[PDB]
């Protein structure tokens, strides 16, 4: 530890973690960003919130944390608390619960060239406007917008990460370790870097890294528990045309009791449909249609 | 009344089947687009 | 019998013997880097994973 | 997962070195529920207090003496300002010092017990009495004439009301599987009773509407139900 | 200790992602794991070792819904292609749990059985009573109201159809088939002699080839 | 009971005094609350563990040594519910403020003394700004008393000996329950008298009566979610529903 402690003491002499690393004026600190999704926890439609477990890989370089390994016994890496180094204050801008920041402030890994690696994990609840027209056969386009809270484009250059020759323009997902969400399947997972050309350069949050999640709902629960029973119970009402039109035929009993069952189904779906008002959900349209059909059968 | 029942049975069955098929096919054709961004030919997956 | 390699990634080569008629090499990338798993059999790989199943001795590497 | 006290307050320090600390706490503690006699049940809930780090060779525990003293073994409840829980009555509230087993080569704790009885008036009003009424109605379907044509309606709507009360109870019952609550046993018993009322009503309606020209009478049926059993049943 | 030995036993509430199979619910078996490792240290600077092959279950409070059949802890070394000298270590503790099914047996399966038994009983109701479809449609109503109970009780997942879901759908389809066939029977019963002439095949099948109980009068 | 309350604390600190003429006629100073001694007044009546005020604002000190502090707070307290006359019931909740850090020997609690026309009076009530107050959607406030309570039962060295209690006696506005539950329940229950007019050949009497019973059961299902399952009394609507179901 003597070489590690020596290096830490020599590195932390006069180091201000609240001052951006710039060796010359008009220097822009390049920050490369990658996002790994470990599990899509949920999408609550009534709060319009996507809850996700992510690991954010941030890489930048700090000239003040440079050292030569030969002066420290061949030490080639150092684990430093993330509070003691300068950090790009990257936050999820579109958060719905007020949590802008990462869940755990782990150690950074400083290299002899001064290049800092940081992989904090985070629980994020992000705002996802739910398009309800085809519910429960819908797909959603959720967004995760990452930007610096304090620094501008003349101070940090926030870009997507580069692996060997190729830019990672997607959310990374472990093929082996990923467990699919029980109600949502990820079809597309791109990433983009957006910078409005006419935006003020001195303002902080204009260079954004946006990760998109296009997710398709698996509707099997609604098919099994709601849609097919409702279809069957509504099709029962068609049978009254074969009952006799006399006392004991029981046409009206059958039709109106089918309507009562449909009202019970209205109560069942009432606790599950989103409560926005741009569009009528597909399930609500179908239940209204089945109701009207039963009304016409009774008439 | 019997012949009236037989006519209106076919009418109501046609209505029920047509509405059911319309709703189910609007459900069936709502697929995610083949590309993440319309007007952009790229697919944004890691090449192998 | 069948003599198949079983080392991980770029480790020193090591070898085992099994009863299956095929060796397998399984390549996938995690958040840190690339992992290669070598063994015998032909496992059912989940999508996004490269698999090379070969039926000759010491064919993983 | 909360181990600590609710508020950081002062400690009273005497000149001889005595140290008295009376912090407040809000504690959610694990209580294994015995569900067998719910909602006529009583529960034995427990609060185990102990030093998390120091062992018996460093910190030795004893039960807290009250102002009464005399080696108390009880939770103290100030009778003036204590408003009793509307659902629970405290039958016993003892306190004990649990010592761990001897090590050949768990820590000592002070345990406070609350034996508490549920007050079941809500379930008597909302579940038991309607079930009694529905059972009484299920009895009287057999007094309904077959010619009125209202046996199936009464019996199945009684079953439907029972299902509504099952929906009522679904929000309140414990969800464990070590036993069945007695109220659920009563509900299932009543459901089986109404089901059997339906079955026997269907049998009676079958007998009442047997086609005379197709169905001929077995002579044993004529001997029993026309000649023998009526004078026993008062018909 | 005076030798520099450190023991640290903090508590935690672990909320771990585990793939849940709902196929055999409520008779389902789960295998759920806890992967633990040093976040920022690889195996060359920090080595983690299991204290024992088994998780410690001596102070385990017994659960009212799950029984842990087996449990184990496995250490894993991970080597990457780029760095053949630095391992990455983890310890994964897994527990195999079996659901206690009594709650769902009593509160879901038994009423479904009762509604299923009453489904066929409409075929012992004579048509002249005029109560057949009252019975059938009211049993359907009871099933539809109990659907609320089932949805309130079971987890709502779309990963697979559970056994309770299959039994519920079977019971509902059973009731609907009973309703359809009862309507057919009632239509056959009320066939007028004048408008509907009797087919010869119907008379042959249902009146002539009847070697069944002769309690009947052809 | 959940309340938003601004608690006003006043006390003289003889160390924090100055003559204004030696400091440019400065007559007021704003300081962080963490720099001065505080009595540490907390809500003892809380039921969620949040004893303390929410926002620890600045204190105002004056040349006389007086310290004024108006921390706002959001408090969740235990209000036992009497269900006897529901939904025509009124509740008596209290907010009990005291110091758990100091006893009667260390601090003395009292009500604020205000002045009108040069005559002082104790503020014996909860202050509500008439212009800015928005009434609760279902609870009207009838009484707002304030008291200083010192009980002799507890020992004198107990911090719970003295307290200042602010009471809210509040009446429920029954309009929602009258419109949505009570009136439909009564009108369906009174249809049970109509089976006596139904003929026995065309009027299905038992179906109508058992359907009234079913509707009563649905209303019990509605009511059961909205009240605690206490045993002090039966709710008034519960009494009517039991009576109607027996009938
Ligand atoms: C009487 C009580 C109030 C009626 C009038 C309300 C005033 C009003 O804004 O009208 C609105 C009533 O919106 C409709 O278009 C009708 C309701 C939707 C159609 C039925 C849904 C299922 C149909 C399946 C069978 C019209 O406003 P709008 O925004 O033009 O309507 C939404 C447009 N949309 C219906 C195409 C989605
Ligand atoms: C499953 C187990 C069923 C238990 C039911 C049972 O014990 O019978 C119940 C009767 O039966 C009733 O349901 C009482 C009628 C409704 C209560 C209304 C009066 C309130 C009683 C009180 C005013 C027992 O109720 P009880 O006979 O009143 O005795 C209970 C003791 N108590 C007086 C403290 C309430
Ligand atoms: C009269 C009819 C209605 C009245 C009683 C209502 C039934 C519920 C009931 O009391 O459970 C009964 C039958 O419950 C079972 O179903 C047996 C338990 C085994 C479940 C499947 C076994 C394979 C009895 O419960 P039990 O299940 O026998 O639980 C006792 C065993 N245990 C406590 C060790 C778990
Ligand atoms: C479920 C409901 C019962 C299902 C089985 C009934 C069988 C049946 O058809 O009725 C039986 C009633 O035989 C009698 O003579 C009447 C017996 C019932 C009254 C006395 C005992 C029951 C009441 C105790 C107090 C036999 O009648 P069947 O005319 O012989 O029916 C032949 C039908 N088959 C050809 C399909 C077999
Ligand atoms: C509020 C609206 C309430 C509406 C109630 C009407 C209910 C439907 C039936 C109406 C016709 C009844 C009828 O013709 O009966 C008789 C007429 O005499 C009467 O009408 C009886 C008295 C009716 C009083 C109505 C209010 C009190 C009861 C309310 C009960 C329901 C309460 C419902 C509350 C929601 C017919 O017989 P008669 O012609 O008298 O000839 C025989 C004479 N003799 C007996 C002397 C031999
Ligand atoms: C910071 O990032 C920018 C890209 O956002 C880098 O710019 C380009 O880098 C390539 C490869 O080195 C050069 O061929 C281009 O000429 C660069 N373009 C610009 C804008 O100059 C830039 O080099 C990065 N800076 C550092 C210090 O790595
Ligand atoms: C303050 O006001 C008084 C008023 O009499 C004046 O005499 C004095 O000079 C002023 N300034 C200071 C610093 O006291």
């Amino acid at each position: 530890r003597n070489q590690e402690e020596r290096l830490l003491g020599d590195l932390m002499q006069g180091y201000n973690p609240h001052l951006r690393p710039a060796e010359h004026d008009s220097d822009v600190v390049n920050v490369s960003l990658k996002l790994t999704l470990t599990n899509l926890i949920s999408l609550n439609e009534r709060e319009e919130a996507l809850t996700t477990n992510v690991w954010i890989e941030m890489q930048w370089c700090d000239y003040r944390l440079r050292w030569d390994p030969r002066d420290y016994g061949g030490l080639w890496v150092l684990r430093v608390p993330s509070t003691m180094v300068w950090r790009p204050d990257i936050v999820l801008e579109n958060n719905v619960d007020g949590v802008f920041e990462v869940a755990l402030y782990c150690n950074v890994l400083v290299s002899p060239d001064g290049c800092v690696y940081w992989l904090p994990p985070a629980i994020f609840r992000s705002s996802c406007p739910v398009s309800v027209t085809f519910f429960p056969f819908d797909w959603q386009n959720c967004s995760l917008i990452f930007q610096s809270q304090t620094y501008s484009t003349n101070e940090i250059n926030l870009q997507l990460s580069q692996e060997d020759g190729q830019t990672i323009e997607w959310i990374f997902i472990d093929p082996e370790a990923f467990t699919e969400n029980g109600e949502w399947a990820i079809r597309h997972r791109p990433a983009k870097m957006l910078l409005d050309e006419a935006a003020p350069a001195e303002e902080a949050g204009h260079q954004k890294v946006v990760f998109y999640l296009l997710i398709q709902r698996k509707p099997l629960f609604y098919v099994i528990n709601i849609i097919a029973p409702c279809v069957l119970i509504s099709s029962v009402a068609i049978l009254i045309y074969f009952l006799p039109a006399k006392a004991g035929g029981q046409k009206c009993t059958v039709a109106i009791n089918v309507l009562l069952a449909q009202t019970v189904f209205l109560f069942l779906v009432a606790k599950k449909v989103p409560e926005t008002s741009q569009a009528v959900p597909l399930i609500s349209k179908y239940l209204t249609f089945l109701l009207v059909v039963t009304i016409l059968i009774v008439v | 009344g019997r012949v009236l029942d037989r006519v209106c049975f076919l009418a109501m069955l046609s209505l029920f089947v047509c509405g059911t098929a319309g709703i189910f096919l609007m459900a069936h054709y709502n697929r995610v687009p083949a590309l993440p961004f319309p007007g952009d030919p790229r697919s944004y997956l890691p090449s192998s | 019998s069948m003599i198949c390699y079983n080392q991980q990634s770029s480790q020193p080569p090591t070898t085992k013997t099994c009863s299956e008629t095929s060796c397998y090499k399984k390549t996938w990338r995690d958040h840190r880097g690339t992992i290669i798993e070598r063994g015998c059999g032909c496992p059912k790989v989940k999508p996004g994973i490269k698999l090379h199943c070969c039926r000759t001795d010491k064919c993983n590497n | 997962g909360n181990f600590d006290v609710a508020l950081d307050i002062n400690v009273v320090v005497s000149s001889d070195g005595s140290m008295r600390w009376q912090p407040p706490g809000i504690y959610r503690s694990s209580c294994s529920i015995q569900v067998t006699y719910f909602p006529f049940d009583w529960q034995n809930c427990t609060m185990v207090f102990s030093s998390y780090s120091y062992d018996s060779s460093e910190v030795s525990l004893q039960t807290g003496l009250s102002p009464e003293g005399q080696e108390r073994q009880e939770v103290y409840i100030h009778e003036g300002t204590f408003i009793e829980n509307g659902q629970w009555e405290i039958i016993h509230k003892p306190s004990r010092l649990i010592q761990p087993s001897v090590d050949p080569r768990r820590r000592e704790e002070v345990t406070f017990y609350l034996i508490i009885r549920r007050k079941p008036l809500f379930y008597l009003v909302n579940v038991i009495a309607p079930c009694i009424l529905i059972t009484l109605l299920a009895i009287f379907v057999f007094y309904l004439p077959p010619d009125a044509g209202e046996k199936m309606g009464l019996s199945i709507f009684a079953l439907l009301t029972l299902t509504v009360f099952l929906l009522l109870l679904a929000d309140k019952v414990p969800e464990t599987s070590l036993s069945v609550p007695i109220i659920i046993k009563y509900l299932m018993f009543t459901m089986v009773l109404v089901t059997f009322s339906v079955i026997l009503s269907v049998v009676v309606l079958n007998l009442h509407h047997r086609s005379p020209h197709t169905h001929q009478m077995p002579l044993w049926v004529r001997q029993i139900f026309i000649h023998k059993l009526p004078l026993y049943l008062g018909l | 200790d005076y030798t520099g030995h450190i023991t640290w036993t903090p508590p935690a509430i672990f909320k771990s992602y585990c793939e849940i199979i709902v196929t055999h619910f409520p008779f389902d078996e789960q295998n759920c794991s806890m992967k633990l490792g040093t976040w920022t240290y690889d195996g060359s600077v920090v080595v983690i070792n299991p204290e024992s092959d088994q998780p410690d279950l001596s102070n385990f409070m017994e659960s009212g819904e799950w029984v842990i059949k087996e449990s184990r802890g496995w250490k894993h070394w991970v080597f990457y292609a780029c760095c053949p000298s630095t391992p990455y270590l983890d310890i994964t503790y897994h527990f195999v749990m079996q659901r206690l099914p009594l709650y769902f047996i009593v509160n879901v399966i038994i009423p479904c059985l009762l509604f299923s038994f009453l489904t066929g009983l409409v075929f012992y109701l004579p048509t002249d009573s005029g109560e057949k479809m009252t019975l059938s449609i009211s049993v359907l109503l009871s099933l539809t109201v109990f659907l609320l109970v089932i949805v309130e009780l079971i987890p709502s997942t779309s990963s697979a159809v559970p056994l309770i879901g299959k039994y519920m759908l079977f019971t509902m389809v059973f009731v609907i088939a009973s309703i359809i066939i009862t309507v057919i029977v009632i239509n056959t019963h009320h066939r007028s002699p004048s408008t509907h002439v009797m087919p010869e095949w119907v008379r042959k099948v249902f009146i002539d080839t009847i070697p069944n109980i002769m309690f009947f009068s052809t | 009971l959940t309340t938003n309350v601004w608690i006003e604390q006043g006390w003289t600190d003889s160390r924090l005094q100055w003559d204004a003429e030696d400091f440019g006629n400065i007559s007021v100073l704003r300081l962080p609350a963490d720099m001065v001694w505080l009595p540490e007044i907390v809500l003892e009546n809380n039921n969620d563990g949040s004893f303390q005020i929410s926002y620890s604002c600045n204190v105002l000190i004056y040349p006389s040594g007086s310290v004024y502090w108006l921390p706002p707070a959001i408090f969740r307290s235990s209000c036992p519910i009497s269900v006897t006359y529901f939904p025509f019931d009124w509740q008596n909740c209290s907010l009990k403020f005291s110091s758990l850090k100091y006893t009667t020997k260390e601090i003395t609690l009292s009500l604020k003394q205000a002045e009108e026309d040069g005559r002082s009076y104790p503020v014996e009530w909860i202050i509500i700004d008439p212009e800015g107050f928005t009434e609760n959607g279902e609870w009207e406030i009838v009484h707002r008393p304030a008291r200083v309570n010192v009980d002799p039962s507890v020992p004198l060295d107990s911090p719970n000996r003295q307290d200042v209690t602010f009471y809210l006696i509040i009446r429920r506005k029954p309009l929602f329950y009258v419109i949505n539950i009570l009136v439909p329940c009564v009108l369906i229950s009174f249809m049970i008298n109509l089976v006596f007019y139904l003929p026995a050949d065309c009027g299905e009497k038992t179906s109508m009566a058992i359907s009234v019973l079913l509707a009563q059961s649905v209303f019990l299902l509605l009511i059961s979610k909205r009240l605690p399952a206490t045993s002090m009394a039966i709710p008034l609507i519960g009494k009517f529903l039991l009576f109607g179901m027996v009938l």
